[PDB]
């Protein structure tokens, strides 16, 4: 089912210029005769896209990173380019995504696949008997525990001229976003110098973690043809986009790039008049990230505060000092379940990055109805006569039911 | 879209944007820019047996928190100590899911 | 309280723990599970000192803190000094961006050649490019324009007595 | 077609040690090989499906190594649920052909058999036939030999044996050999003997009776 | 889950025919080759037949070609064997198996023979259904050695394979060992079950073998006592 037909002939990695390519509609809004701006994830202009060529069998597809989203372009004349596979380990023990273009249909699967090292489609009969043209998917060797399934009308495979197909993928908050365009190019060897919008195709509800990907080629003893594809990577960029007198985007410019485009952008115009203009101050980007915490080895007494055998009365509540210990509260996940947990002055999602000064723990036992009275600015007998919280309170309140330890028959 | 599951009664407070705990860290995370509603009701009359109901599981160990609306169904042995476990579930190497 | 196991939930006992602390003003000793790195000085880095995050350049300092002090603040109340929690040495934190920039164009309806004036550089660098025709002025370093010995009426005022123009094209 | 050969073929081991099984092929198969396990009385189940990849729910002490030919399955730290018969199957070209199996037995200190010979019951001699049973009780090496002799003539081709499954308590075997004669032919000879050869015996043991002597 | 069941087996006198059927559940049946696989008793696995989707590509074994016929029905999700002119070497346990995965489509599972049936027994014997003849094999000094002595029951000449002999209505589980039945040239089975018991206890307690033949309705208890 798997056959890796590779040849150990490495290959010097080529590069080429994507001048102004890869501009999509970053919304579903309609607009005419305007110059809208937008910070997003875009492909920056005059960038260094990597050129993969399928001619290298004479007398070749690797797994590539998926840093933040990619731009993908295919020339070719027939349809030697089928879908892609995306994931983080391209193995079992983790789910993965598969987009393939069989015949007369486009299928999409999320599952636990066991892809080959050189997955390909093998098609042979397009001539013989000119009928059947049986195929052969040598993609994976096991596919089980699938979650999503999609079979729809196929991708841009209608219709000398090469067919430039452009795609943009990005994985955001558990969705997969694919934008695409198809253009009948005439100039050989490279992506053209025009300007095309990328109308969106699909938004798949996937929810898997993607770091790497790979592309799947249709081979026709397997011969490969001489098409090519291009891969570029996305960065967070701010774009100035004008549309047209009837929707459809004619042009856009990318500030961060150059000192002139900054002025074109801040002017909100495509033309600059003779003169001298002030731009932003000279910025330097940080190269590294460092963390410096004190030398602390012990763990905090999570088991003699939350797992104690006897608590105090609320009128004579107990106060304990805590110091010199790492506050890794995840150890409370197996043995404790709290019905109330609320912090004031800090966010619960930030507690793991911080460092705390003058830590005290007050413990007592109350009725179930009075837990609402442990909060700043409350009234009632517990808050009036027994235990009062300051209005400028910083810290958390934790409470859990203990009917199994503090009640007798 | 409608997402459905079953949790403990104490963890319903963890289904909200910006929460911490094992359900919000390892099982189900809500985005901070969330639009929609959360609905929850007690089902002690359908999901409990007199001997116990061990059909519902949850993830207890993970190397990092989840991303919003991400789903992890892997079952590799979690290495908590300083030794490779080779997938045998020995000492300081746990099975990630509990019941 | 009379706690019997057959009480309503509103009458059953609850154990309560209230944790109280302060954040980001004094020396701390609890911290979390985060792991430390080495100290990179004289470079632009993101830093996390005892939970206080930021960006900048760290350099050795001459300030000398009292034992109950951890951070130092300037008049704008930004943290500009910090005591390293492992080596107990004081460091100064200096911002990373600095210096004005202007762009000189002959108009994009004539050419997209431009010159750039870095108003805080002295070359004899903190520049975007170096190209050719670097010319120093009392208004800054001008990059992209050729210096001539003639003198005409001002066309585009650069400053400090210097003007620029699209002549001979360049 | 494509023939497969498994080399160990009745391997014997203790509990908690390493075990290797090699399986070769008569063409070039790339990685299309599966390893299957059959316990006696059940259906076989897959353990490794592409010569190195376990299935879901298989413990991580099985190991597969592969090439164009010369595939290998390895069980390290044996456990008592792993004693069965193991097959190798090729998935490359139809029809898919099996290996030959490899039964895996449990070690056991050399134990000699208790031997016992039973003459035919008087009821059977009425019917007109004589079964002469010889029993070999408890014994590790199953490679035992049962030689019947009638009046000191080695008897060939009128006996049948069967052997029990390795005992779950003491890991021994037991064997029963039956010699079948007619009443007429039975009544033509005197001494019936059963001579057992086995590794736990320094020289063979013969149990014998004399037809017609209470 | 995913499952395969069979039916149709039994006992057939040789020179006659049979039909095995197999029904699947939980697949996409048109995406897999199907196979029939036999296992003779006391032997190994051996493929009998393979068939692709739509029945165009059909593989038989060299031992069985010209006598057996496969068929599929993808609508009814069913697999067949028409077994014609049966012989005495076809006595076997048969298995329906799926291993296809059909390399032109996007199927699921593993590549291999991952799911199996449960087996169906085919017995070919011009026999019929005969009852067992029982004798007691007495404990004797030739069987006695020191502390223990062995006695048993010989149950012979029966066709209908499943037969059982217990000791004392199921009481004695120590030393009781029933040996595999043997198939004679006559075509009938035979076996003998023996148990050892302390030699001080030759005749002392009860040792009655309970013989039950389930295809027939034979039930007989035979006592074993030392030789006269
Ligand atoms: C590309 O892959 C697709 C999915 O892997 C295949 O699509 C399959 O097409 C079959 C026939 O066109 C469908 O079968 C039909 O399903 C309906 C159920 O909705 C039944 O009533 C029909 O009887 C049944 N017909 C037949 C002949 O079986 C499959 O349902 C459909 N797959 C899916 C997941 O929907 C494409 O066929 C494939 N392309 C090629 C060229 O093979
Ligand atoms: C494809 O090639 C690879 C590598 O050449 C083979 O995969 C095995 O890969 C692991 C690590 O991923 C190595 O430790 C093994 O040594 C490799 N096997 C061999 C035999 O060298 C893989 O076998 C090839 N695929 C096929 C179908 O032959
Ligand atoms: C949107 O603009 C396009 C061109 O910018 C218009 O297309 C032209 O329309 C005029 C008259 O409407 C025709 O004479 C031209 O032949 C058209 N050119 C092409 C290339 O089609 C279009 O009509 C506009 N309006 C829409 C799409 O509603
Ligand atoms: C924090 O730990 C570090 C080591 O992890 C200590 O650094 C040592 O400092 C002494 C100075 O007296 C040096 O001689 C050692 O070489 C240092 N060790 C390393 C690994 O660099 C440091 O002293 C600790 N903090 C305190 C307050 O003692
Ligand atoms: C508080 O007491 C509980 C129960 O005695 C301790 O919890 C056990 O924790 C270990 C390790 O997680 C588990 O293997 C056990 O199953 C737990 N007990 C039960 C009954 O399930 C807990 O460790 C104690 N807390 C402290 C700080 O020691
Ligand atoms: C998505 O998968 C990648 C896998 O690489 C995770 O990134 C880190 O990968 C390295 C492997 O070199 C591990 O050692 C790290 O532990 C991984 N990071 C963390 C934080 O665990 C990445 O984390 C995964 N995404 C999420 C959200 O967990
Ligand atoms: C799909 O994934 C689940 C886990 O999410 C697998 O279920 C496990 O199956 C094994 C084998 O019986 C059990 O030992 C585990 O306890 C199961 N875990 C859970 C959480 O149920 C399931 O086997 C996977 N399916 C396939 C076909 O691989
Ligand atoms: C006829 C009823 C009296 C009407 C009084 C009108 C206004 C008084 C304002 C508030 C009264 C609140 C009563 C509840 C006190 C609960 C105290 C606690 O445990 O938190
Ligand atoms: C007993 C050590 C004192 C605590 C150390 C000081 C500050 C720590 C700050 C916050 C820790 C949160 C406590 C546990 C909450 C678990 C959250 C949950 O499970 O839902
Ligand atoms: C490299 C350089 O420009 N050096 C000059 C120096 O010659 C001059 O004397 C001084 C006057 O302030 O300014 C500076
Ligand atoms: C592309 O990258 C190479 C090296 O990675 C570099 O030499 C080349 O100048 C780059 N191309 C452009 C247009 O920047
Ligand atoms: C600049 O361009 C506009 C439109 O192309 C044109 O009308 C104008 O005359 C140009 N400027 C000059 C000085 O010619
Ligand atoms: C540049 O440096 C030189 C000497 O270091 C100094 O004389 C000059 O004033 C500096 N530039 C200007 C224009 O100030
Ligand atoms: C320009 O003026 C400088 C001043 O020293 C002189 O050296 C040079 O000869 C003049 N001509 C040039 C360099 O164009």
């Amino acid at each position: 089912q798997c056959v890796n037909l590779t040849t150990r002939t490495q290959l010097p990695p080529a590069y080429t210029n994507s001048f102004t390519r890869g501009v999509y509609y970053p919304d579903k809004v309609f607009r005419s005769s305007v110059l809208h701006s937008t910070q997003d994830l875009f492909l920056p202009f005059f960038s260094n896209v990597t050129w993969f060529h399928a001619i290298h069998v004479s007398g070749d597809n690797p797994v590539l990173p998926f840093n933040d989203g990619v731009y993908f372009a295919s020339t070719e004349k027939s349809n030697i380019i089928r879908g892609w596979i995306f994931g983080t380990t391209l193995d079992s023990k983790t789910q993965s995504l598969l987009i393939v273009n069989n015949a007369t249909n486009v299928v999409i699967k999320v599952c636990e696949f066991q892809f080959c090292n050189d997955p390909f489609l093998g098609v042979y009969y397009h001539k013989n008997n000119k009928s059947w043209m049986e195929s052969e998917f040598r993609v994976y060797s096991s596919a089980n525990n699938c979650t999503f399934e999609y079979v729809s009308q196929p991708f841009l495979m209608d219709l000398n001229f090469k067919n430039l197909r452009e795609f943009v993928f990005k994985n955001i908050d558990g969705y997969f976003k694919i934008y695409s365009k198809h253009t009948p190019i005439n100039l050989v060897r490279d992506l053209p110098q025009g300007f095309s919008a990328l109308e969106p195709l699909v938004d798949l509800p996937i929810g898997i973690n993607i770091t790497r990907f790979q592309t799947l080629l249709a081979l026709h003893g397997w011969t490969a043809g001489a098409a090519a594809y291009y891969v570029g990577y996305l960065q967070p960029r701010t774009f100035l986009l004008k549309y047209n007198e009837n929707g459809t985007i004619t042009d856009a410019v990318d500030c961060a790039l150059d000192p002139l485009s900054e002025t074109k952008c801040t002017l909100k115009s495509f033309t600059v008049e003779k003169g001298i203009y002030q731009t932003s101050n000279f910025r330097v980007q940080p190269t590294e990230s460092i963390v410096r915490f004190p030398n602390i080895t012990n763990l905090c007494p999570f088991g003699e505060v939350f797992n104690a055998t006897r608590f105090a009365s609320v009128y004579a509540w107990n106060r304990k000092r805590i110091s010199n210990c790492v506050a890794d509260y995840s150890v409370l996940y197996n043995s404790a379940s709290f019905s109330t947990f609320k912090c004031y002055g800090v966010s619960p999602t930030k507690l793991n990055d911080l460092c705390f000064t003058n830590v005290y723990a007050d413990s007592f036992v109350i009725r179930g109805d009075e837990v609402r009275q442990i909060a700043p600015g409350q009234t009632g007998k517990i808050a009036d006569y027994n235990y009062k919280l300051p209005d400028d309170f910083t810290g958390c309140v934790i409470a859990w039911n203990s009917n199994n330890l503090d009640s007798k028959v | 879209y409608a997402d459905s599951f079953v949790i403990r009664g104490d963890e319903v407070r963890q289904i909200a944007p910006g929460q911490t705990g094992k359900i919000a860290d390892y099982n189900y995370k809500l985005p901070d820019d969330f639009t929609g509603c959360v609905i929850a009701w007690n089902s002690n009359n359908l999901d409990s047996k007199v001997g116990g109901n061990y059909n519902y599981l949850y993830r207890l160990f993970r190397k990092s928190n989840l991303k919003p609306f991400e789903r992890d169904i892997s079952t590799e042995i979690y290495q908590a100590g300083s030794t490779p476990c080779n997938g045998v579930e020995g000492f300081n190497c746990y099975f990630p899911l509990q019941s | 309280y009379g706690f019997q196991p057959t009480n309503g939930v509103g009458y059953q006992p609850y154990r309560v723990v209230v944790l109280s602390f302060e954040l980001l003003h004094a020396p701390a000793t609890v911290c979390g599970p985060k792991k430390s790195t080495n100290l990179v000085k004289n470079k632009c880095v993101n830093f996390n000192f005892n939970g206080l995050t930021g960006t900048g350049v760290l350099t050795e300092s001459n300030k000398k803190f009292l034992p109950f002090q951890q951070f130092g603040r300037d008049i704008a109340d930004t943290t500009d000094a910090v005591r390293d929690p492992q080596t107990l040495e004081i460091l100064d934190i200096t911002p990373c961006s600095f210096g004005g920039v202007s762009v000189i164009t002959p108009g994009t309806n004539t050419s997209n050649q431009v010159a750039v004036l870095y108003q805080d550089v002295n070359c004899t660098w903190r520049v975007y490019s170096t190209g050719s025709n670097v010319f120093q002025t009392r208004a800054g370093c001008l990059i992209g324009a050729e210096h001539v010995n003639n003198s005409y009426e001002c066309d585009i005022p650069i400053g400090a007595g210097i003007c620029a123009s699209y002549q001979t094209q360049s | 077609d494509i023939v497969m050969t498994q080399t160990p073929f009745t391997l014997s081991a203790s509990v908690g040690d390493r075990v290797t099984i090699t399986c070769r092929a008569s063409q070039g198969i790339r990685n299309d090989l599966g390893w299957y396990q059959q316990k006696p009385g059940k259906a076989p189940k897959c353990l490794i499906y592409a010569a190195s990849s376990l299935l879901s729910g298989v413990p991580s002490r099985f190991s597969g190594s592969g090439s164009g030919t010369e595939f290998t399955l390895t069980i390290s730290s044996l456990q008592p649920e792993d004693f069965a018969t193991y097959y190798c199957l090729q998935h490359n070209s139809y029809p898919w052909t099996f290996g030959q199996g490899t039964k895996l037995e449990i070690k056991r200190t050399v134990a000699a058999p208790s031997v016992f010979i039973f003459p035919p019951s008087d009821e059977q001699l009425k019917s007109g036939t004589a079964s002469v049973v010889c029993l070999l009780n408890n014994f590790y090496p199953r490679e035992a030999k049962v030689q019947w002799k009638v009046d000191n003539a080695l008897q060939s081709g009128n006996s049948q044996e069967s052997v029990t499954e390795q005992d779950s308590k003491d890991s021994t075997y037991s064997l029963s050999s039956t010699l079948t004669l007619s009443k007429a032919d039975y009544e033509k000879h005197k001494v019936y003997a059963c001579e057992v050869t086995h590794q736990g015996l320094s020289s063979p043991v013969t149990k014998s009776f004399n037809r017609g002597e209470c | 889950e995913v499952q395969l069941v069979e039916s149709g087996g039994g006992l057939v006198k040789p020179g006659r025919s049979l039909r095995l059927s197999c029904a699947a559940s939980g697949f996409t049946f048109s995406d897999y080759y199907m196979s029939w696989i036999r296992q003779a008793p006391g032997k190994g696995l051996e493929w009998v037949s393979y068939i692709s989707s739509s029945g165009s590509t059909i593989y038989y074994a060299d031992s069985v070609r010209g006598r057996f016929t496969i068929s599929r029905d993808n609508a009814k999700n069913s697999l067949y064997l028409q077994m014609n002119t049966l012989r005495a070497e076809d006595t076997a346990v048969y298995y329906c198996a799926r291993g296809g995965w059909e390399l032109r489509s996007l199927a699921g599972g593993y590549y291999g023979m991952d799911v199996w049936g449960q087996g169906t027994t085919v017995t070919v014997s011009s026999a019929s259904t005969k009852g067992p003849s029982v004798f007691p094999l007495a404990p004797s000094s030739k069987s006695t050695s020191g502390g223990t002595a062995a006695l048993g029951c010989l149950v012979k000449d029966y066709f209908p394979e499943p037969v059982t002999v217990s000791w004392n209505s199921g009481a004695l589980t120590s030393g009781v060992h029933t040996f595999p039945a043997v198939l004679q040239s006559s075509g009938l089975y035979s076996l003998s079950s023996v148990v050892t018991v302390p030699s001080s206890s030759l005749g002392t307690q009860t040792y009655i073998c309970n013989v039950n033949h389930k295809p027939s309705n034979t039930k007989v208890d035979k006592k074993v006592e030392p030789k006269s």
